[PDB]
């Protein structure tokens, strides 16, 4: 685990960014429709 | 001998022969910017290699490309005197032609739809004048040289620093010439740690393992095996007998007989050597022995197939057992003893905490991108990137040289980048100095220190602003606007532009040129610097980068280094040294083959410097080259000793090639101390042109090389004959040896008369030649500023006397004749420039104006109808030079002047009074006016009449230089006319232009007619176009800055006299300040009546240990002396006959000088003009450690009948009786150095203040208070002044209440303070509860 490691705000948010994957063309699709 | 140098000829008292003449003194920058701006054919050099290190720009696709076809510099728009007036930056357009070429989507050749070629203009290169200098936003600079690290590996230690036991711990570090760096070094443990950047240590192995080595071919790498072949039973063991050497002894060895040593006896060479005639190759070994070994294999069995043992684990009884019943027929071992072959890489393998690749790359990882999670993809780029990658790490070709070159490598040609070998071999070598088989690098050491000059740090500039734009044109590749765009379009020449703006301007480097005289710019010109960007911080070098090291020999200075903060960090380049293709400054030496000196010259670096016997250039050698000794004192390896006349290898090219030019040019510099010989030689190019110049009559021989290889002289192209000399111009007819066809044969050469230096000193070029007079090539024709026929002439010839005159000479004063002031022999022009700047502003805009309010009639005596003064007028301190008023508002009136304005009805002033005024204290005479106005703004009469003569001035000036080139066409057309086909007197009957109409006979004589036909025609369709470029540049508007609407600048010529207070000085380190400038008839007079010049203390003598300016002043005695006998038979007007036998008499004086002068050559007319010219003095060059002897200078002073003890009887001005002693009289080069009192002496009583703090401001140029600082208040407090500090605190500065009551109280006569509190106390208190802190005053 990087927690306790940098100072950067930058690489934090990276970071903690990163954690999310990407959607497919039918992911936008269905988390619009669940809007 | 000359026509510049038979005219006065000094005399050398040098003895030894000149083998190599003295370098042209500006290699170094011409050479450098040569190779950056010429075409290289090859990519090496310059432009070439920066456009070629970028091009071709593909982009993150394969449709396009932007590659580079050729570049090229176009034409200045203004030369160099035009930048310098209009105040930008003298520089050539950068035009490169590029091809934008596409390739369609779908070929496995990926072929050509089109390409765009054409030409993008990316950036001005700033240009070098022909002296080495750039002339940047109007002023000239130069752009210092570095002395710099090179890169490359380098092996160094901490001795016992570290780990409070003095223990010695080793590093090595390989730097690139671009990119990161790499550190590996060994911890008290003697465990090796790789550092990248400077970061957190990872143990080395890590760096070993991200490389794709297992820890079995690490092992292998860095160890070699011990083999235990074990039969049967008994342990046998392979052995080869150095590896025994020094064994503790854990048993007996018998092999191929009985035992040679028993238990209890460490093993000696005898034992290795005897058991070596046995030629034993396997041993029986106790189990006890084998047991703390170390495995070198990884050992799995075959019944099961799991690990047994793995590499580098401590081997025993019981593992040794477990493989035993695995039936292991060999295992290997790693061979580590103590001192000769060390454990450390297996005990950092047991440190690290990494077993594979993918742990290596995540470690490296975390230790450059903390807090990231690493991916395995980032953590193998991120390594691949750090070494591997030739567009992030350069270790150039002098980078690669020095890196295979120290770790002994055949081959010094390689990649950029690292490898594993050379990361392999850089550990290996570490391991081997921590072994006891190699030496640390000595890094002051110039071989390891390496000089980069303008046209490499331009270099790199104009790479960085390349990659800067190639970002951006890889951007925009990548967009589908592919097919209409042109490779113009895509190119943005700001940033490159800005990068190379940046380093001219804007370095460390690019400084401010010294121009106080020409030894001043030559030797900004020579000068290396440690500091810099990529250099040294001068705060944190130590003391050991600022010492002289043995390989400064002949490359740097040891004398001439600045004496503050940075010595050592700053120095000069030798007489001789220039600088390798590497980048290493070497230096010249003789070969000397078979014990004969050859007159053959090796340039060696220190390096190579090093590996020969070099014997001194003060070795006595005689006529066929031999030593006459055979015993002669050299440097070997950095040491000196005595060597025999066979083992030289090479002996030194001079005896000044150890100086730089400034120290060079010090007399009996041998004579004098070296700290005072810094100080002469750094005070030499502080000395400020005088009025007239005067050789010295004791010079070294180096002032005609300073002053000619400065450009401040105008030098003789080509021989001819003067055909007009005139004080700002020189025009000669050159000689038809040396004219080119189709030619005018006419040099004009256009003498700078009265413009100022850098430092507002006057540069002023006064014609040497007379009319009719012959020239030859490299002939001085006219001489700059401090040059007096061609030689350096920094100071005036001073008869001093030695002796404490009444307490005015006390602790280093001088006092000085008042002859030395009525004969101006001390004063120099300086000429200021000052700027009215007229702008808009909201209220409306600035007026250039005479009519000014609150000013009288006569304030506007001298101010012409626009309110600019006139030319030449003479104005003090205070008066209006320009008139200008600025437009205001709202004057809010006082009730009191309210009422006093109702009563005498005097409206109140639109306008306040902005004028430039003359500076109080400074009284000149104007000698030039410049006004630059906007486009858009009307040119008032003053503008008008300033361009209307500027174009009669150009119109006049080309009208001359082409009625003066056409005279040269039509005397050479007449002389190629009478020399076949003879029409001597039909050319004159003939009109002058229709001698082009005459067809003659063509054996060769018509082609020449019809070449020179050519060029009159050339010549007169050249002027008709310079003109009307000419006029075009004088008429068209100003870029001025923004918001400015005029500029009026007034030059102002001020003749500053000597005066107590001025610094005078010495070449040999005897500075001193003006005390008193005493009557003629108080000065000390000897037997005839001369009384001396200039008294100067001779306790400043003995200890200041600077003999040299004692025997410089018996010299000039003598020198003096000659010209006193000379004079004196000039004005018997003796005949040429007893002048003729005199001066040779002078002349062949010397114990086997090197120069014959035989005036039996010399035409009595030439006998007589060198007669007038030494009719001054005869001057005396003294080389070096070369110079004259004192037997030759008391032999000197015989001849001219003085007495050789150099002191005479001297009387007392003031009361006419002898001092009592003998007094050394003399003559000496003193010199007025650019620390005048007039610049120094500064007052205030009340000004302006800061604004947030409202303490006074800081300067004289801000009318400024002096600084009394902590220092100064705890001298106060050491007395009991509390009252003097508490108005020094308070009312004096920024107590803002207090100060306005107390000049009240002043002015009412009541001198009592109220004070409060200083402001700074409450700037204080409001920036600390800007924290979040509640500071407060206790009020009761
Ligand atoms: C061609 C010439 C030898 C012949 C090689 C040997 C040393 C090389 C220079 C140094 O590496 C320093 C510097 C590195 C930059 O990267 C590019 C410029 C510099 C000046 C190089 C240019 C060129 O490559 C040099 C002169
Ligand atoms: C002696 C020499 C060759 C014969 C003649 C031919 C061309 C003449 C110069 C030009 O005319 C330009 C100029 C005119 C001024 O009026 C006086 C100065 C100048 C420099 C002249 C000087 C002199 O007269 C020159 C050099």
């Amino acid at each position: 685990s990087e927690i306790g490691r940098t100072t950067d705000p930058v690489r934090m948010y990276m970071r903690e960014m990163g954690t999310v994957e990407l959607l497919t063309r039918e992911g936008e699709i269905d988390i619009a429709k669940r809007i | 001998y000359s026509y510049t140098e038979k005219k006065r000829i000094r005399k050398d008292f040098g003895k030894r022969p000149q083998v190599l003449d003295v370098p042209y003194l500006l290699s170094i920058q011409l050479d450098s910017f040569q190779k950056f701006i010429e075409q290289d054919p090859e990519g090496q050099y310059g432009l070439e290699a920066a456009f070629r290190s970028v091009f071709p720009i593909q982009s993150y696709s394969g449709n396009s490309e932007l590659q580079y076809v050729s570049y090229r510099l176009g034409e200045p728009v203004f030369d160099v005197q035009e930048c310098q007036i209009r105040g930008v930056t003298y520089s050539a357009p950068l035009r490169v032609k590029l091809r934008l070429v596409i390739y369609e989507r779908e070929a496995p050749e990926g072929t050509v739809k089109d390409i765009k070629e054409q030409e993008v203009y990316m950036g001005e290169i700033p240009l070098m004048t022909d002296n080495g200098t750039f002339v940047i936003n109007g002023t000239e600079r130069v752009i210092v040289s570095q002395l710099h690290r090179s890169p490359g590996v380098f092996f160094d230690s901490d001795k016992g620093k570290t780990h409070s036991s003095g223990k010695v711990l080793y590093n090595a570090r390989i730097i690139p010439y671009r990119g990161s760096w790499l550190d590996f070094e060994f911890d008290p443990k003697d465990n090796l740690f790789v550092r990248i950047d400077r970061r957190r240590k990872l143990p080395a192995t890590i760096i070993l393992r991200a490389l794709n080595y297992t820890t079995e071919q690490i092992l292998d790498l860095f160890f070699e095996k011990v083999i235990f072949e074990i039969r049967d039973n008994k342990l046998q063991m392979e052995l080869v007998p150095e590896r025994l050497r020094g064994e503790t002894a854990s048993f007996d060895i018998e092999a191929n007989g009985k035992v040679y040593v028993e238990k209890g006896r460490r093993i000696t060479a005898r034992h290795i050597r005897q058991l070596e005639k046995d030629d034993v190759k396997l041993i029986e070994v106790p189990v006890e022995y084998i047991a703390g070994k170390v495995v070198a294999k990884d050992y799995i069995d075959e019944s099961t197939g799991e690990l047994i043992c793995a590499a580098n684990m401590e081997l025993s009884l019981d593992l040794l057992a477990k493989l035993s019943q695995s039936g292991h027929k060999r295992i290997e071992t790693l061979f580590t003893n103590d001192l000769d072959h060390g454990p450390y890489i297996s005990e950092t393998l047991r440190v690290d905490p990494t077993n594979d690749r993918l742990s290596a790359l995540v470690e490296i990882y975390r230790m450059m991108r903390p807090g990231e999670p690493p991916t395995r993809e980032a953590a193998e780029s991120l390594f691949e990137n750090l070494f591997f990658s030739e567009d992030r790490y350069d270790l150039s070709a002098v980078g690669r040289m020095k890196f295979n070159r120290s770790l002994l490598r055949e081959e010094i040609e390689g990649s950029g980048i690292l490898s594993k070998d050379d990361i392999i071999d850089v550990m290996k070598k570490l391991i081997d100095i921590r072994n006891g088989k190699g030496e640390v690098d000595d890094i002051d050491h110039l071989g390891n220190r390496r000089i980069r000059s303008v046209g490499e740090m331009a270099e790199n500039q104009f790479r960085v602003g390349l990659v800067r734009v190639e970002r951006a044109v890889k951007e925009r590749l990548s967009l589908g606007d592919l097919d209409t765009l042109m490779p113009q379009d895509m190119i943005n020449a700001k940033p490159i532009s800005a990068a190379v703006k940046e380093f001219f301007g804007s370095s460390q480097l690019s400084q401010f040129m010294d121009q106080n005289n020409p030894l001043s710019e030559i030797t900004h010109k020579r000068r290396i610097s440690a500091l810099g960007p990529g250099g040294l911080t001068r705060e944190r070098a130590g003391f050991e980068v600022r010492d002289v090291h043995p390989t400064h020999y002949g490359r740097v200075c040891p004398i001439e280094t600045p004496e503050g903060p940075n010595i050592g960090l700053i120095n000069s380049l030798s007489v001789y040294a220039q600088t390798n293709e590497y980048g290493f400054l070497e230096t010249p030496y003789r070969k000397v083959t078979d014990g004969v000196v050859t007159d053959e010259i090796h340039y060696l670096s220190a390096i190579e410097e090093g590996n020969y016997v070099i014997a001194q250039a003060n070795s006595n050698l005689d006529e066929e080259g031999h030593f006459v000794e055979d015993l002669v004192t050299c440097r070997s390896k950095g040491e000196s000793s005595l060597f025999s006349r066979d083992q030289v290898d090479y002996m030194d090219v001079s005896t000044q090639q150890v100086v730089s030019v400034g120290a060079s040019l010090i007399p009996f510099l041998e004579h004098d101390d070296a700290n005072r010989a810094l100080m002469g030689a750094n005070m030499q190019r502080q000395a400020v042109p005088t009025l007239r110049a005067d050789k010295p009559l004791v010079g070294t021989g180096m002032e005609r090389a300073v002053a000619v290889d400065s450009g401040v002289t105008a030098v003789a192209k080509r021989g001819g004959v003067v055909q007009y000399v005139d004080a700002s111009r020189i025009v000669i007819k050159v000689n038809e040896d040396e004219m080119y066809p189709g030619e005018a044969g006419i040099d004009i050469y256009n003498l700078t008369k009265y413009t100022r230096s850098n430092q507002n000193t006057c540069i002023n070029q006064m014609p040497c030649v007379s009319l009719g007079e012959p020239v030859e090539r490299g002939d001085v024709l006219a001489d700059g500023p401090s040059t007096d026929l061609g030689e350096l002439a920094l100071g005036q010839n001073m008869r001093v006397a030695f002796m404490p005159w009444n307490g005015y000479n006390f602790e280093d004063s001088i006092l000085v004749s008042e002859r030395v002031v009525q004969e101006d022999r001390f004063t120099t022009i300086h000429i200021q420039e000052l700027a009215c700047v007229s702008r808009d502003t909201k209220l409306g805009p600035e007026e250039i104006t005479a009519d000014i309010p609150n000013v009288g009639e006569a304030a506007l005596s001298k101010l012409d109808e626009s309110g600019i003064v006139y030319i030449g007028a003479e104005v003090t301190g205070g008066d209006i030079l320009v008139g200008k008023v600025t437009p205001k508002g709202e004057t809010q009136l006082t009730p009191e002047e309210k009422l006093l304005r109702a009563i005498f009805g005097e409206k109140a002033s639109d306008v306040k009074d902005s004028s430039l005024r003359v500076p109080n204290g400074v009284s000149g005479t104007v000698i030039d006016v410049q006004v630059f106005t906007r486009d858009g703004v009307e040119k008032d009469k003053r503008a008008l009449e300033i361009e209307e003569m500027q174009l009669k001035q150009a119109k006049k000036d080309l009208s001359e230089e082409l009625q003066i080139l056409e005279a040269g066409l039509f005397s050479r057309i007449r002389a190629v006319l009478v020399a076949g086909g003879v029409e001597a007197e039909k050319l004159d009957k003939l009109p002058r232009d229709r001698w082009l109409e005459l067809g003659l006979t063509d054996e060769e004589k018509q082609n020449q007619l019809e070449q020179l036909a050519e060029q009159y025609d050339e010549l007169k369709h050249e002027f008709e176009k310079k003109l009307e470029a000419k006029r075009r540049k004088i008429t068209q508007g100003d870029d001025l800055a923004p918001g400015v609407l005029k500029i009026v600048k007034v030059y102002l010529a001020v003749k500053r006299r000597i005066q107590p207070g001025d610094k005078m000085a010495g070449r040999h380190g005897n500075k001193g300040v003006i005390s008193k400038i005493n009557p003629i008839e108080d000065m000390p007079y000897d037997e005839n009546g001369t009384p001396v010049d200039i008294v100067l203390n001779p306790l400043g003598v003995p200890s200041r240990m600077n003999i040299g300016q004692i025997l410089e002043t018996h010299l000039g005695m003598a020198a003096k002396g000659i010209g006193d006998k000379i004079n004196a038979m000039l004005k018997q007007q003796q005949e040429v006959a007893k002048l003729r036998e005199f001066i040779q008499r002078a002349y062949d004086l010397g114990a086997d000088v090197r120069q014959k002068v035989d005036l039996s050559t010399f035409s009595d007319e030439e006998v007589m003009r060198l007669a007038e010219n030494l009719r001054k003095g005869m001057p005396i060059a003294t080389p070096v450690f070369d110079g004259a002897k004192e037997a030759e200078i008391k032999e000197l002073l015989k001849l001219g009948d003085l007495p050789t003890s150099g002191q005479i009887r001297l009387y007392d001005g003031r009361t006419g009786e002898q001092f009592e002693r003998p007094v050394t009289v003399g003559y000496m080069y003193m010199l007025k150095l650019n620390h005048l009192v007039d610049d120094k002496m500064h007052a205030r009583s009340t000004g302006s203040y800061s604004l947030v703090t409202q303490q006074p401001l800081g300067g004289k140029a801000q009318f400024g208070g002096q600084r009394f600082g902590e220092m100064e208040v705890w001298a106060l407090e050491a007395y009991g002044a509390a009252y003097t500090l508490q108005e020094m605190l308070t009312v004096k500065s920024d107590d803002v209440n207090g100060r306005t009551k107390m000049y009240k109280n002043i002015v009412d006569g009541n001198h009592q303070m109220e004070p409060g509190m200083p402001e700074s106390f409450n700037v204080l208190l409001k920036e600390i509860r800007s924290l979040g802190i509640n500071i407060e005053l206790e009020d009761e």
